């Protein structure tokens, strides 16, 4: 999971 | 009642489920997460500007202004906490100490240090009084913390609006539930006396028709004061003129809880509203709403621009989240799936708190570090991963 997966995770707050 | 109790049960279940998932994802989302439980919940937080490095250790010591709201029986306190922070540089053993506990009259609704003299702290307190403290001072006879250097008498109900003029030393503005804005001239000049000084306003504005929630001076224009209110208006005041009339903007159709002027620009101002959005405004053309930032799921209460990066803005909500927006992504295209998560400029959501956010504060001594408080006594100091904000 590179940068783009991490960036959707971040917008969703990892929740 | 049967729907209220079981709805509150289900909410707590959701919170516990989402907190467990958040913890699992922290190693991908953060470069740092420090958590400290406080003896009392705090309504307010602000980083002081000092940083103490220790040669031969990999951490620095920084400090936070905090308060209490026992709001019944117990004595309240303006507090200063000393926290270790790691020393970052480019490509979880850290302590807290409550180093100063200053008796305070009533809840500490808001507290701010004077930019030009950080040892001077103003607070909003009992009944609407504002108070001034010198945190380098002591009791007349003992090493105990000093009583207020001054009390500021003018508001007739309690308030949460408080800000210093970064361009006029000792100039202060307050807003309160009496719908009034008071301006003050605090002369630290005068704190050479054996008694608390009583101060009266130099000016009062009766321009709002409901609770005044927030006030801020323009970072670079000393005569310019913004104010927002439950009457759903943003007002721009010229403190030279006489209460002439300010600029009034119907910025949202629900209560406006916070305002924040960009520290790097002359013109860019943001507002946060009970309508769940943050709106952007150009002071040169203030009647045009530039954009609306969507992503919160409940009223937005906190709002603060990054002190290091012009396009970076943060907000906080009773949805228990702190969001970080990157205005450089204004205009970027996104799919309707991504749009369910929020506007394109939504960069980061902090999901580490398990109750309503009280307040948060950007760390002025480190890049991309935030201190945030929630109503369940939890202080968190955190940094999103450089994977997310870098380049």
């Amino acid at each position: 999971i590179t940068k783009p997966a991490i960036r959707r995770l971040a917008r969703r707050g990892g929740v | 009642e049967n729907n209220e109790l079981n709805a509150e049960i289900d909410l707590q279940k959701t919170i516990q489920e989402e907190y467990k998932l958040w913890k699992q994802n922290v190693p991908f989302l953060y470069d740092l997460v420090i958590t400290h439980a406080l003896e009392w919940p705090s309504l307010t937080i602000q980083w002081l500007p000092d940083k103490k490095t220790i040669p031969g250790t990999d951490y620095s010591i920084q400090r936070l202004i905090l308060g209490t709201h026992t709001s019944g029986n117990d004595q309240n306190y303006l507090q200063i906490a000393s926290v270790q922070l790691p020393n970052f540089d480019e490509d979880g053993s850290y302590t807290i100490e409550i180093s100063q506990k200053i008796p305070h009259d009533g809840d500490v609704n808001r507290a701010r240090y004077m930019p030009q003299k950080p040892e001077i702290i103003a607070t909003m307190g009992e009944g609407g009084n504002a108070y001034i403290f010198d945190t380098t001072c002591h009791d007349a006879l003992t090493t105990g913390e000093a009583l207020p250097q001054a009390v500021l008498k003018g508001h007739t109900a309690e308030g949460f609006g408080l800000c210093w003029n970064p361009n006029l030393p000792g100039n202060l503005a307050t807003g309160a539930e009496d719908q009034v804005i008071c301006l003050w001239d605090v002369q630290t000049q005068s704190f050479t006396s054996s008694e608390t000084k009583v101060i009266s306003p130099i000016a009062k504005y009766h321009r709002h028709t409901d609770i005044v929630n927030d006030v801020q001076f323009h970072p670079q224009h000393e005569a310019l004061l913004a104010s927002v209110s439950d009457d759903c208006t943003l007002q721009i005041h010229d403190t030279r003129l006489n209460p002439e009339a300010p600029k009034v903007i119907q910025a949202h159709s629900k209560a406006i809880n916070a305002v924040a002027i960009n520290p790097f620009n002359d013109y860019l101002l943001a507002t946060a509203s009970a309508d769940k959005t943050v709106a952007l405004w150009d002071l040169r053309n203030p009647y045009q709403r530039l954009h609306t930032l969507e992503g919160h799921e409940d009223e937005v209460y906190g709002l603060e621009w990054s002190p290091h990066d012009e396009p970076i803005l943060a907000s906080s909500s009773t949805d228990r989240r702190v969001c970080i927006w990157d205005l450089e992504k204004i205009g970027e295209e996104q799919t309707p799936e991504d749009a369910e998560d929020g506007s394109p400029e939504l960069l980061f959501m902090h999901g580490g708190h398990t109750n309503r956010i009280s307040e948060f504060s950007w760390c002025p001594n480190e890049r991309w570090v935030v201190g945030s408080l929630a109503d369940d006594n939890i202080l968190q100091i955190w940094s999103p991963s450089r994977v997310i904000w870098g380049r």
